[PDB]
């Protein structure tokens, strides 16, 4: 409606998208691996790739085990465009792997002229005591890669991911990584002079 | 005489019980090399591996058995004259990812064991390779990929005659599995991180000497252009604010030849380096026998006013930091008959009656040490 | 509102139809057979029909007697159009037997610049002891088929039907099918290249 | 908000009220007897009025005394027209009885570019022992009508008025009625040929 | 023992409504029960053994009889006779179903194993089949919503 | 931490006992002509060799305990059709020297154990590999020499396919 909700907590971005330079027209995608910090376009696509460091997305990538559910919320931004001729539209889908038989685990379609965001929340449950070693090879477990495509990329900007721990959560053991490199938050205005 | 076999001692479904000696499934040979300040990667390899050669008594069953029910206990042997110092550590973690970080801070996030080989002639511990179940299988550390490793914390403080090498007794002990998992409950009877502090480093002389350590160990630890950082203290971030009892276990890496008495505290960091009387706030003073390794360190409730930031900015001048330091100042003089320098591993391993405050926003990155 | 809800859970699409292809202008719709898996669009018009195998799917077709209630999402896409010139809608109508003279269960309308989702659910129960066997002539039980319909044939250019069964579900009784046709996801980009 | 909440139960079509053909460009209006099922447009404005007989309309015109809530969604649907010249509107007006004094009930006005659906729920309570017989002259009790009128009738192109009965329903009494025409649903595509 | 998503068949896949059904979670576990069936003439002897352990396993292997097991004879007449597995020879709970393009050796999850003891025989040309059939799960526990997954391997 | 090495559970000197599963240190495979009348000689072998290509729960620890308690379980598994006969024999000997009979005779003196696969599927029995003690080893069977054997008594009545 006309109102809005009160839509509190705290949400640290994690994964920011940013669809090719003109003068690339056609229809492109970029998959998000929620789980791990890893992202990755669909073709040779030139897209913007950062991941940030917050306190949560550092846990994921570094502890082996994790069980509970994750809150999200995926903000789309775009470069101004005269509303009337938006035709812009997003197709989030939230899969467990990307080999084609692997059904959708929930699917979204939305066309916001200018910009919009859109809160969902998976579960994170596994195999050993209620936990699920992001695709581990033992009883051939998956993770959590969340699909976006953009219809025209000229329109749409952006793909920004936000993630929140519900406090049900909990992890366990310790993945050796490999230093971290320090990845800082580009939207300030991109303000020279 | 001919029998039904359908029914017989054949579906044995449990754990590998008996002696040390039915017990022993794995003896690996690791060596040192006769020269090694630090960093040394001794031996790096994934847990199920340590079995590929082995044949003991244990060793068969050891793979057979789908469900294990005891820790593995895992002993060095190695010992060295009484005129020379070194440190060493074995420590186990559920998975390992690209390039990974084979630095000390990294790998004693989860079961670890750390110690000299001058003063204590051999070592031994027992975990538990599944970090949230009570079970585990041969099979099992083979696939989810557990990867233990061996490193040198501190170079030999005098060099041996020859290389040496320290032999390990992998058994399967008696003991029951416990799970370790972490939650985000605010009040916490007992969090562990096991988040190393650092390398302290006191050369000889009369030198002034004293080393601070942020306990703000918020983001994880330093390293060029990048943040290296394992699962707990990466939690632990999870919360703007904290407080409880701090546990330290500081272990001595060089010869016991190498004295020094060493004195901490808990004090800001505005202290000037020349000023003297650190004796006056409340401390602990450590000396170290000829033989004793490790040195607990508690630091109760008194100690803090209030709770204090998990991580403040890099950028912030020594000055302007308003969060509680570990200190470490020399009391009297380090010295020896002998080149080398007072080692020292500093170890924050646990929280008692933890107390997170809010969640953290976050902050790339932190102080370097 | 502006902000958006947090909508969860596990919702694998199960049947997806394409409009039919240019120049076709007309005013056109199908109707989806909710229990078995059967679409059928009005007239000999073009559309892709595709019935997936979620595991969620299979059960409906090879559970003879089923009782509980069924969470369902639709998604429309369309293809891209400047935003001032949609005049497309969509009219869904949820019923038990296409015969003329029953009357639809639940009824829908929405005209979405772009594309749009709706969530329902309907309850599914029989005469039995609870149980309702889609469309056995014994107590002439019925089954549950979703008809959309689009405005425009050419701005609308698909219907997905996302489905998750509530908690409340039981099932008993099997129905011996014929042996199902592999049918993978075709969502992924259409890329060759 | 981009999500939609899920909607169940079963709402059949009770009354359906379409806008005069061109060129009749006028602001027009038609109100519905949502308790008798009779409708009737403003002047002698050509609309086309059906009246269904689901299970619940018939117990509606037949029962005498009745007494608790409905549940209703009335639904708008529009001729297709270019988004950017939509400048349609209606007026919905729940009231006791058009006599010119009797101050409406609830009142709302909505805008959808396209068509939209609003759901909203009175209480029929009265003086009996909580019951109100539909209009009789006794305690000189009311009805319920809701009056719908659009702005621009050439781009609202109908009424759809669908009611659910709330569990809390009660009624006695019969009231003998005439034979009830046969009056089948007209939504199947307009399909000849 | 990943019994998701039904039984193999040429550019298809069947299933009957149970196996259908347990496809409906991502993991599993339970006390295993089993019928195996001789369907070939008493005539046809042979001893066969079972076993549950996982697909890296060799086909030249041998020691499998160092691995938790049951050995099955058949009399004249015996028929039927019933495997069941504990809890204790699955450390954790395994996936219902993995995709088909799988290696035999990348599977992370238990096999039932049947392996001849000895070696089959008989005085008249034949062979020695067997029925198996998972009858049941005792305690079972079923792990988070499946996604889903396409088909199956083929056996 | 640290602790004193010399006396641990080390220095174990008791026999292996368990389930027949952690028992089983010998898995041997011998093979049957499609035909043979009398007096073949199926496997004959050293007691102690048998366990060579082995590698089982008690392998490991039958080779290392200085001093078993327990007797030998062998069992032999075959069966045959209702309609064909054949009977065979395990028989286990001290020792051996030269060109010795391999007859039936001459090795059931000691423990042997004979049967017909065509109507008892397994046989099995235990034996005592020191014919004059209460205990062997591992090596011990090696040295002295312990020779056991497997014939063919009596040919199938009906040949197998």
């Amino acid at each position: 409606g006309p109102v809005c909700a009160e839509a509190s907590d705290v949400y640290s971005p994690c994964m920011i998208a940013s669809t090719p330079p003109a003068p690339f027209s056609d229809v492109t995608a970029v998959t998000f691996d929620l789980i791990n910090g890893k992202i990755t376009p669909v073709g040779d696509d030139n897209w913007n790739t950062h991941i940030y460091n917050p306190p949560i997305m550092n846990v994921l990538r570094t502890a082996a085990w994790k069980s509970g559910t994750i809150h999200v919320q995926l903000n789309v931004r775009g470069a101004g465009v005269k509303r009337a001729d938006w035709d812009g539209q997003v197709f989030v889908y939230l899969r467990q792997s990307m080999n084609p038989e692997s059904y959708d685990a929930r699917t979204f379609v939305i066309s916001q002229p200018g910009s919009a965001m859109l809160n969902f929340s998976f579960d994170i449950i596994g195999p050993n005591s209620g936990f699920e070693f992001a695709e581990s090879p033992w009883a051939n477990q998956t993770t959590w890669y969340l699909e976006c495509v953009a219809t025209n990329p000229r329109q749409i900007q952006q793909f920004e991911v936000n993630m929140r721990f519900d406090p049900n959560f909990r992890v366990a053991g310790n993945i050796l990584m490999p230093p971290f490199p320090l990845s800082t938050e580009t939207p300030p205005l991109l303000k020279f002079r | 005489m001919e029998q039904n076999l359908f029914a017989l001692s054949l579906d044995d479904t449990s754990s590998v019980r008996g002696s040390l000696l039915d017990t022993k499934f794995a003896q690996t040979r690791v060596l040192l090399s006769k020269a090694m300040a630090g960093g040394d990667v001794l031996l790096d390899e994934y847990l199920y591996d340590v079995v590929n050669g082995q044949d003991f008594r244990a060793t068969v069953a050891f793979l057979r058995t789908h469900v294990i029910t005891g820790k593995i206990k895992v002993t060095a042997t190695t010992n060295i004259s009484d005129n020379s110092g070194c440190c060493l550590m074995l420590a186990i973690n559920s998975g390992v990812r690209g390039k990974y970080s084979t630095d000390v801070y990294t790998i004693c996030s989860q079961d670890s064991m750390t110690w000299n080989p001058g003063c204590k002639k051999n070592f031994s511990f027992t975990f538990n390779p599944n970090p949230c179940g009570d079970s585990w299988s041969a099979e099992m550390i083979s696939r989810s990929r557990v990867r233990m490793t061996v490193i040198c914390v501190s170079g030999w403080t005098l060099s041996p005659t020859t290389d040496v090498i320290a032999k390990l007794d992998w058994s399967i002990v008696n003991e029951k599995c416990e799970p370790t998992i972490y939650h985000l409950a605010d009040c916490q009877n007992w969090l562990p991180l096991n988040r190393w502090m650092g390398k302290l480093t006191f050369p000889q002389g009369v030198t002034s000497e004293v080393r601070r350590m942020p306990l703000s160990i918020g983001g994880g630890a330093g390293a060029t252009q990048a943040f290296l950082a394992n699962m707990p203290n990466s939690w632990i971030s999870m919360w703007r604010y904290f407080r409880g009892e701090l546990h330290f276990e500081v272990t001595k890496m060089s010869s016991p030849y190498i004295k020094a008495t060493v004195t901490f505290l808990i004090a800001f960091g505005n202290l000037s380096d020349a000023f003297g009387f650190y004796e006056s706030f409340p401390h602990r003073i450590v000396q170290f026998a000829e033989v004793e390794e490790k040195c607990t360190l508690v630091f109760s409730q008194q100690e803090f006013v209030t709770a204090w930031s998990t991580q403040v900015n890099p950028r912030t001048t020594l000055e302007a930091d308003g969060c509680p330091y570990l200190y470490a100042i020399i009391h009297d003089s380090t010295t020896g008959t002998i080149s080398g320098d007072f080692n020292l591993g500093v170890k924050l391993v646990g929280i008692k009656d933890f107390c997170g405050i809010g969640s953290n926003p976050g902050i790339d990155g932190s102080r370097l040490l």
